[PDB]
């Protein structure tokens, strides 16, 4: 999991 | 002392994220230095070296699992110890609010003159459609500004978190295709001018509009897929993000696609394209629309290689290590470079105007001419 975009 | 907080995060982060004994116990080494170099906020640091000692002690022992549980109770103790949002952040904040402010308005601006000449000019269609794709990322703008003020929590729900943040790669197809068609036009405009004279009229260029819109939106739903919101706890919050775990080598295929459809062909064929254009002009004895469109389609790509170089470069990477940590901090920023293409047509219109009275009289006569 990654927040934002990448 | 803000610094060797991040110092302790990212090492956190990196024990989460461990093979073996020998990382968590190179981690928590540094973790302990970058503790003990940050009388209440004392006690709190030494609860925290104390715990650090605690997992250090374990991951010594090669117990691997048992001083990554050490080092999570680690976090449960940093809530009792200025959240003030990192610099990269803070710009992606500015350049966020430039192109809100510039966006809306420009491209608002943009429509309302190309909307009128949309039934008697081929090129108001153009320019029109890529209004309306850069008008539409724009929205999205207030809310993503909204997150990372609150220091990336996302209160607006599963369906915004969805949406929203696709909104810019949207943009990125939408876009790229709409200059791919607009780039069919001239070449033909220059080197098929009697197909022109047959074919050319409003109706085919509304359908190449229409497929082209239909062709970005398909492009985007795969990632649409993939974004989820997340609830943390320490401290609580509600994160909205993009979820390949337990996939990396989907995250990877993702990165690769969206590096070649999104960048590196469009950038091979629409050179191609203007190089066979440019040339037959340069030996020859139109350009204003020309000039326009050469430009907005060099902004696209100077916009979005930042974003595109970080992209391939994490998914290369592992996410335990420190480049990949760095990239990451640096993802909005880069989104907001690449935003810098849903406010740069209306600047690059207005600035190749100047060169030819009111601010609407002045885009009329970029945006419509006839050929
Ligand atoms: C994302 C993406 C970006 C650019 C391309 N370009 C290509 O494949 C190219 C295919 C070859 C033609 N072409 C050019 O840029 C081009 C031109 C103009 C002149 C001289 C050489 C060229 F190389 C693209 C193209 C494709 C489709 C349209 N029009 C269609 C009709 C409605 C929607 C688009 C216009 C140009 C393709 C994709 C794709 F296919 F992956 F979606
Ligand atoms: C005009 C001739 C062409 C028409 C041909 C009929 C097409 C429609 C039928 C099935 C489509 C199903 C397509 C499913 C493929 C999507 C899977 C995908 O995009 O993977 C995303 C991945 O996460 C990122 O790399
Ligand atoms: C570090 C951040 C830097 C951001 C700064 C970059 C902003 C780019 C703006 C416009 C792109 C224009 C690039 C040059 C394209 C214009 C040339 C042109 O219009 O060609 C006319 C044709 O040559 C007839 O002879
Ligand atoms: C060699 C790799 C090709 C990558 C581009 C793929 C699509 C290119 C389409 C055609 C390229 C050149 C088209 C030339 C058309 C000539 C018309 C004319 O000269 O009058
Ligand atoms: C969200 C993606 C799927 C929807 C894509 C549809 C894109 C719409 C593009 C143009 C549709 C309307 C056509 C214009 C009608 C008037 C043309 C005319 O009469 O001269
Ligand atoms: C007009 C059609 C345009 C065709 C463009 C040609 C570009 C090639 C398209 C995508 C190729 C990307 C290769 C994907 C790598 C996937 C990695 C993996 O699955 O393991
Ligand atoms: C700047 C001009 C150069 C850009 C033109 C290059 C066009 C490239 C077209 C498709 C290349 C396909 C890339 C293959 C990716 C391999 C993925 C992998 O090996 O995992
Ligand atoms: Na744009």
């Amino acid at each position: 999991f990654a927040p934002x975009w990448r | 002392l803000e610094d060797n907080w991040e110092t302790l995060n990212d090492n956190l982060k990196v024990i989460e994220k461990a093979d073996n004994a020998a990382q968590v116990k190179d981690a928590l080494t540094k973790m302990r230095a970058a503790a003990l170099d940050a009388k209440d906020f004392r006690h709190g640091f030494d609860i925290l070296v104390g715990q650090i000692d605690d997992a250090l002690k374990l991951a010594n022992e090669g117990k691997v699992k048992e001083a990554q549980a050490a080092a999570e109770q680690l976090k449960t103790t940093r809530n009792a110890y200025s959240n003030t949002l990192r610099v990269p952040d803070i710009l992606a904040l500015v350049i966020f609010a430039v192109v809100f402010l510039v966006g809306v308005l420009g491209n608002a601006l943009v429509v309302w003159v190309t909307a009128f000449e949309a039934k008697r000019t081929i090129n108001a269609i153009w320019f029109l459609n890529l209004a309306v794709a850069d008008f539409l990322s724009c929205l999205a703008l207030p809310i993503l500004f909204t997150s990372i003020v609150q220091h990336h929590h996302w209160p607006f729900g599963g369906a915004a978190c969805s949406i929203l943040p696709s909104l810019i790669l949207l943009n990125m197809y939408a876009s790229i295709l709409l200059l791919a068609t607009i780039s069919a036009d001239r070449f033909l405009l220059v080197f098929k001018p009697i197909w022109c004279q047959n074919f050319r009229g409003a109706g085919l260029a509304w359908i190449a509009c229409a497929v082209a819109w239909g062709l970005a939106l398909l492009l985007t739903i795969p990632s649409f897929l993939y974004r989820v919101v997340r609830e943390e706890y320490f401290p609580p919050k509600v994160l909205c993000g993009v979820d390949y775990s337990h996939d990396k080598r989907r995250e990877r295929a993702v990165a690769i696609v969206r590096l070649v459809l999104g960048f590196l062909w469009p950038l091979l064929t629409l050179t191609i394209c203007y190089t066979f254009i440019l040339l037959r002009t340069w030996s020859r004895r139109s350009t204003k629309t020309l000039k326009v469109v050469v430009a907005v389609v060099a902004s696209f790509f100077i916009f979005w290689l930042p974003y595109q170089v970080t992209g391939i470069m994490m998914s290369f990477l592992e996410p335990s290590s420190p480049t990949f940590l760095l990239l990451k901090k640096l993802d909005s920023l880069c989104v907001s470079f690449a935003y810098i293409n849903c406010c740069i047509n209306p600047i690059i219109y207005v600035v190749a105007g100047q060169g030819f009275k009111s601010l609407p009289s002045l885009l009329r006569n970029v945006l419509t001419e006839e050929s």
